[PDB]
């Protein structure tokens, strides 16, 4: 498998430049060897093709959308593929994907999310939604991550032990321009003794972590 | 540019079902497209390339067909886990484009929401700003219509809702919805309800709490 690990970019306002990076391991042959592409994914659409680069790193290509503004380019030496981005716009706020497509060598990266606003970065509030009437023979209980910019943030539940039962929400965007979203996970009724359920929230764009035990009413 | 026209831009169908989807170019593109399966939150992974050799690892359920101007991906067997945004790309010529897309969700019988209520923490409180979180547990289909009555009246327009994908296992959704108040508003009111249709219901589902108590 070829592996791709991209790196950069995060929150970035309208004009600023970001950088992204990637790194790759696992061609058959040398990475040099290798064109190279970016494909990007805008919140609610498919996706965008948005550059490629050659082996050497000449010559290139460029979507309209982002020709003028964009560079791609490529360090042999290091196995690493860039994204040089200025200009940036509001349209450019998506998930970015190192991708190899060369056939027979197709890997695509996880995708690093790029976010250009003029709102700035902000630490959620985290408020248990508290085991109760959210209740039968089984009862749920949750973490309200809210207020936050911009995404993401993760949630685990006692530091990932308990996978069993969580559903994490997408996040919306409120009216405000912040986000927000729930994490519920359903335990066993009588279970709530006695068992202590702490969730965790972690935004990496606030360098911020909260742990929070919930708890019956 | 190859203009890409995928269809359908979206389908429901049972497991164990074939499912076919379809691309068209308007180029000639000889043999050079590829098709992706994208996962909620997950990156697109390769499933055929050059038309109809299927990547190795990728269930043989996955077949890849035609040449020219149309191909045709299709699923033998739709199974659970097949929940995805389908994708093709021409790999033929740039700039690189590729298909809208075609959702595919599974069908499945009919399964009525557990529903769930939250009031707003002491936390929170303290904080001025009150949410009521509303919970709809494991069902299908996705279209359930979740309203919010504070003593009885109902409200539009502060509140949203959010779903997760359909349950890669049991084929089910989730569903929050999260009716959002100031302290001041929030204090000048007895109960709170949220109140859930759906086709598993032979009757509105009503769950609220007076507050406080």
């Amino acid at each position: 498998e070829v592996q791709l690990v991209e790196s950069g970019g995060g929150l970035a306002k309208p004009g600023g430049s970001l950088r992204l990076s990637c790194a790759a391991s696992g061609f058959r042959f040398t990475f040099n060897n290798y064109y190279m592409d970016w494909v990007r994914q805008a919140p609610g659409q498919g996706l965008e093709w948005v550059s490629r680069i050659s082996s050497s790193g000449d010559p290139t290509w460029y979507a309209d959308s982002v020709k003028g503004r964009f560079t791609i380019s490529r360090e042999n030496a290091k196995n690493t593929l860039f994204l040089q981005m200025n200009s940036l716009r509001a349209e450019d706020t998506a998930v970015y994907y190192c991708a190899s497509l060369t056939t027979g060598s197709d890997s695509w990266g996880q995708g690093v999310l790029v976010t250009v606003s003029s709102a700035s970065t902000k630490g959620p509030s985290v408020f248990p939604l508290a085991p109760s009437s959210k209740s039968g023979g089984t009862a749920a209980l949750g973490c309200l991550v809210k207020d936050y910019f911009p995404e993401p943030v993760t949630v685990s539940w006692n530091s990932g032990a308990l996978t069993s039962g969580v559903h994490t929400f997408p996040a919306v965007l409120q009216s405000s321009g912040l986000y927000s979203l729930s994490s519920v996970v359903t335990v066993p009724s009588s279970s709530l003794g006695t068992q202590t359920y702490i969730c965790n929230v972690n935004h990496k764009p606030s360098n911020t972590k909260v742990d929070k035990k919930v708890e019956p009413k | 540019d190859i203009q890409m026209t995928q269809s359908p831009s979206s389908l429901s169908a049972s497991v164990g079902d074939r499912v076919t989807i379809t691309c068209r170019a308007s180029q000639d593109i000889r043999y050079y497209l590829n098709w992706y399966q994208q996962k909620p939150g997950k990156a697109p992974k390769l499933l055929i390339y050059v038309a109809s050799s299927l990547q190795s690892g990728v269930p043989s359920r996955f077949s890849g067909s035609g040449s020219g101007t149309e191909f045709t991906l299709t699923v033998s067997s739709l199974q659970p886990e097949d929940f995805a945004t389908y994708y093709c790309l021409q790999v033929y010529s740039t700039p690189r484009t590729f298909g809208q897309g075609t959702k595919v969700e599974i069908k499945r019988t009919v399964a009525a929401p557990s529903v769930f209520i939250f009031p707003p923490s002491d936390e929170q409180l303290k904080s001025g700003t009150a949410s009521v979180v509303c919970l709809l547990n494991n069902f299908y289909p996705r279209e359930a219509k979740v309203q919010w009555k504070v003593d009885n009246a109902l409200q539009s327009g502060n509140s949203q809702e959010s779903v997760t994908e359909q349950d890669s296992k049991d084929s089910t959704y989730s569903l929050s919805s999260t009716l959002t108040l100031s302290k001041a508003d929030y204090e000048k009111h007895k109960v709170y309800a949220c109140e859930v249709t759906h086709q598993g219901l032979s009757s509105p589902v009503t769950k609220s709490f007076n507050r406080g108590e």
